[PDB]
């Protein structure tokens, strides 16, 4: 009863797929493009290890076809029969790297105007500002397209304001549920 | 031009999830047993005749559920979608030899979409 | 000078200036036509709203051209007064939103819900949206616009004055569109502050 293999393609740069095997052998990876071009067989060419044991495999961007259904496979090598496959939809699993020089501006003594860049892609990434001035007990958050901004109609000077943005590959180039990590947080 | 022309696909994408969408939370039994055929191969926009093909039948298919669930009018996003894959084209449709549900379908050109979406701009 | 605006479902609104008029509206891609009676307004202006269908159904498309015709009765027949190539998504104009109501009011704070009313999928989040305040002080037009480059269906307003009698006023537009104009004004909610 092999380990589920979660894949992940990181801001389209490169792939790890993972997976926890102490539940000592050495598993092997294996997978290919199945309907495609190149639809041999691949070795993996990088591992990646935990304690000196096969923990996972690193696929780099030549070796990255989204869009193209993905077939990984786990292998005991000791028996041929002890084998799972999972097909997997690559542009569901992008991972951006976080959103960076977030900057605050103001269009008038109460209006502000939230910014930030995206490492790669850019009408590709969704957004998610979240904001909390020293008096609240919860993040106020709000989701934002493609327009990397985000505007504040009504602050409150005599507070000060926290700002943070992760992002989503989601929903015009892939169908992603998981987000970036956070960005730095910027104050006003 | 290609400016005009990545605007209709991002369209298109979006009500072939507002199909999916809307048939996820919703007779979705008897609803994933019709077997829709995908292209064998759907890589250029050209490849998009393989979708208007079948959309007779997605609307045969989602006539099967009344439309009070759905928050779309079945007849009228089809007859949307056609119109968006007509203008879209511009050859014949050889398809693929295994049978797919309609969620597996709609999931498959909404990539197709998707792909082209990317690779441009 | 003959102006029409598609409010994203299914309804063309069409004004006319240059005895009987009216508008055809034929879609160069369906097969459909819609039509209806000019009516005046001011002293040389006619207006006319075109059903293309149920309140929120999805009636014209982004690729769609609807060829727009006035005619008015010219003896025997109808005469060609006007004529023009509409590219729907290309004139945009939503309906002011609604249902507006107090999330949440304070003594120095208040919080504003509205909803957009038959807004077209195809837009997802691409809208915008303006709001701003009468304050006891001041007239309408004096009130400063409150941008939201975002799609939010809500405000928070700070700086209030307790026991103050507010109106709220907030409009909506697509991104998309070379003559793509704000809304209306949305019906003012008023509310009040707590003490
Ligand atoms: C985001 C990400 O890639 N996470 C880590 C990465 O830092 C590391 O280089 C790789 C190989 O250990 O395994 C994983
Ligand atoms: C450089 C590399 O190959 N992988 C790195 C390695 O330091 C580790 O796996 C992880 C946290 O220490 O961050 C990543
Ligand atoms: C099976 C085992 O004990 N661990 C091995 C290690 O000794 C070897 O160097 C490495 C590279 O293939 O793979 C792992
Ligand atoms: C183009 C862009 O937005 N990326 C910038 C990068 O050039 C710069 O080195 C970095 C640190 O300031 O911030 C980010
Ligand atoms: C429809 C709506 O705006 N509801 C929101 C909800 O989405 C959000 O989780 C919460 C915290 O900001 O505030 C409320
Ligand atoms: C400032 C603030 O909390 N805004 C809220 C918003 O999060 C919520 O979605 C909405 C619905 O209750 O009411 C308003």
């Amino acid at each position: 009863p092999l380990p589920e293999v979660q894949c992940f393609v990181f801001n389209v740069e490169y792939m790890n797929c993972t997976w926890q095997s102490s539940s000592p052998t050495n598993l092997t990876l294996h997978y290919w493009y199945k309907n495609s071009d190149n639809d041999k067989v691949q070795k993996c060419s990088h591992y990646l290890f935990s304690e000196e044991i096969t923990s996972g495999c690193q696929l780099q961007k030549k070796e990255i076809h989204l869009y193209q259904t993905f077939v990984v496979q786990l292998q005991d090598p000791r028996e041929p029969r002890r084998q799972a496959t999972q097909m997997l939809k690559l542009q569901n699993l992008v991972i951006p790297w976080a959103p960076e020089n977030l900057t605050l501006h103001k269009l008038s003594e109460s209006q502000l105007e939230l910014n930030w860049n995206n490492r790669f892609l850019n009408h590709c990434l969704e957004h998610l500002v979240q904001y909390r001035t020293d008096w609240d007990h919860s993040w106020t958050e709000q989701s934002v397209d493609y327009r990397h901004k985000f505007s504040l109609p009504s602050v409150d000077g005599q507070k000060r304001y926290t700002f943070r943005v992760r992002s989503r590959f989601n929903p015009l180039c892939g169908s992603a549920q998981h987000w970036s990590e956070w960005s730095h947080p910027i104050h006003w | 031009s290609t400016k005009k022309t990545q605007l209709q696909l991002e369209h298109l994408l979006l009500d072939l999830q507002m199909i999916l969408n809307g048939i996820n939370n919703y007779k979705l039994t008897r609803m994933l047993t019709f077997k829709f055929y995908m292209p064998k191969k759907a890589t250029e926009l050209k490849h998009l005749q393989c979708l208007e093909e079948e959309l007779k039948p997605l609307e045969e298919v989602l006539n099967l559920a009344h439309s009070k669930n759905f928050h779309f009018d079945p007849r009228d996003v089809v007859s949307n979608i056609n119109v968006f894959v007509l203008e879209l084209k511009g050859f014949m449709c050889e398809y693929a030899d295994e049978t797919a549900t309609i969620v597996e379908f709609l999931n498959r050109w909404i990539t197709f979409c998707q792909s082209i979406i990317s690779t441009l701009t | 000078q003959f102006t029409c605006f598609y409010n994203s479902r299914a309804q063309i609104s069409c004004v006319w200036s240059q005895t009987s008029c009216q508008v055809h509206a034929w879609p160069d891609r369906r097969r459909w036509q819609q039509t209806c009676e000019l009516l005046p307004v001011s002293q040389a202006s006619w207006a006319c709203n075109l059903i293309l269908g149920a309140p929120d159904s999805q009636k014209l498309t982004t690729v769609d051209i609807v060829t727009l015709r006035v005619l008015c009765r010219e003896g025997v027949r109808w005469r060609v007064m006007a004529i023009q190539d509409f590219k729907p998504f290309e004139n945009l104009r939503l309906m002011a939103p609604i249902s507006l109501q107090v999330v949440h009011v304070e003594t120095h704070r208040c919080n504003i819900s509205w909803e957009i009313s038959q807004a077209s999928h195809y837009f997802e989040r691409h809208l915008e949206f303006e709001a701003r305040t009468l304050s006891p002080g001041h007239t309408w037009e004096e009130a400063p616009l409150l941008t939201l480059k975002q799609k939010q269906e809500w405000i928070c307003l700070e700086t209030l004055t307790p026991d103050t009698q507010y109106e709220f006023q907030v409009r909506v537009k697509p991104l998309q569109g070379e003559f793509t104009t704000w809304s209306p004004w949305s019906q003012p909610l008023a509310f009040r502050t707590k003490p």
